[PDB]
Order: structure tokens, then C-alpha cells, then sequence
């Protein structure tokens, strides 16, 4: 908004943005180390090693 | 927070559609547009999370 | 309240697996063919930029 | 007025929860909340403000 004085509020003024996670819920720890990881599960009847 | 959305905005869209993938589980999350808002702040210029 | 200006822009953007993508279209050779054709054009696209 | 006296009242609101996802370090419970739940009888729809 512009409140009637001329002055200017912003998204940057209210809130604090950053370019984060979209969920804070699960984190991996690959021997102590910080890592993420694609974990895979397979199809109902597949070919596994295939 | 870096890793998991690298891994998922490079990676992971390449499996979960190629050799008759289930589904995958994906050990964290892709970046999003996070806006932390402030209550105080917010009724400092007269404005709701709306 | 609008203001207007002249831009570049693509009529006709591509995608290849989830990835912007540009279809090149190519012959082998009236004397090569498929085979070495492809061979080249293969580090041709090596030698590009990261 | 009636049925819009009806989704305001009777409806069940996803409110957040407390010690959410991105925490203060430090925190030591981490509870849902409830707000507004869906009503059950007779009377409880009878109860309801225009």
C-alpha cells in the first residue's frame, strides 16, 4: 500500500524473503556429512535390475 | 536446503518417469519462493497475511 | 499507466525431457553416411560451451 | 444469507501448528492446531448466526 503521507511499504519491509526449501520437515545426514538423495521405489511387477 | 533442490531441478525429474519407477523419494526439497512475514510489522502499516 | 516498448522474443520455444531444448535438423554427406555424420556433429557439440 | 451463513460456520480450517517445520532452536514441543471442525447435529446447525 501508500499510506496517505506519500510513503511506500513493501514485501522487503514486512516480511523476510528468502529462496528456501518449500518444506522443513525431513533432512539427510550421510555419515555426519549434510547430503540429500534420490530414494527410489520400484513399480508394482517391474524388472528390478532392469 | 541447496543440495535437495539441485538434486530435484536437475535430477529427479529425469527418473521417476524412466525405467518403470514407482515412485521416488526425494530426501529433502526444491526451492520455493519463502516469504517469512513479520506480525508486528504487519500492524505496523495496518496488514493481514491476506 | 502502461508503458510500451519493442522486445526480442522466441515464437516457438522447445523442450526436450523436461529441459529447454533446441532441435537442430541435419544430412550425412553426399560421400559419408549416418555413421561419422552423427559421429561429428556429436563433438561438434562437445567443443560448446558448458 | 442462509448458505453463506452455512460455509463460514460450518467448514474445517487447516490451521498450522505450533514449533511448525522452521524452528527456533531450541524448541521443545511441537503440537497441531485446531480451529475451526465440523459440525455434528441437529442443534449445532440450529445454533448457527445470521
Amino acid at each position: 500500500k501508500v499510506n496517505q503521507d506519500g510513503s511506500r511499504v513493501l514485501l522487503r519491509d514486512v516480511a523476510k524473503i528468502e529462496l528456501g526449501g518449500e518444506n522443513y520437515d525431513i533432512i539427510a545426514e550421510f555419515n555426519g556429512q549434510p547430503a540429500s538423495g534420490l530414494g527410489i521405489k520400484l513399480a508394482t511387477g517391474a524388472n528390478a535390475l532392469d | 536446503e541447496d543440495i535437495s533442490d539441485y538434486v530435484a531441478a536437475n535430477m529427479k525429474d529425469a527418473i521417476s518417469r524412466t525405467s518403470g519407477v514407482g515412485d521416488v523419494q526425494l530426501f529433502g526439497s526444491q526451492y520455493a519462493m519463502r516469504i517469512w512475514m513479520n506480525p508486528n510489522e504487519l500492524n505496523k502499516f495496518q496488514l493481514t497475511p491476506v | 499507466f502502461s508503458s510500451s516498448r519493442w522486445e526480442y522474443g522466441s515464437p516457438r520455444l522447445e523442450r526436450y525431457n523436461g529441459l529447454p531444448s533446441m532441435e537442430i535438423l541435419g544430412q550425412a554427406a553426399p560421400g559419408k553416411s549416418t555413421g561419422e555424420a552423427m559421429e561429428l556433429m556429436e563433438q561438434l557439440a562437445s567443443k560448446l560451451p558448458t | 444469507d442462509v448458505i453463506t451463513a452455512i460455509k463460514a460456520q460450518n467448514a474445517q480450517v487447516a490451521a498450522g501448528q505450533l514449533g511448525g517445520t522452521p524452528p527456533v532452536k531450541g524448541q521443545q514441543l511441537n503440537a497441531s492446531i485446531i480451529a475451526q471442525t465440523r459440525l455434528t447435529s441437529t442443534e449445532e446447525f440450529g445454533k448457527i448466526l445470521l
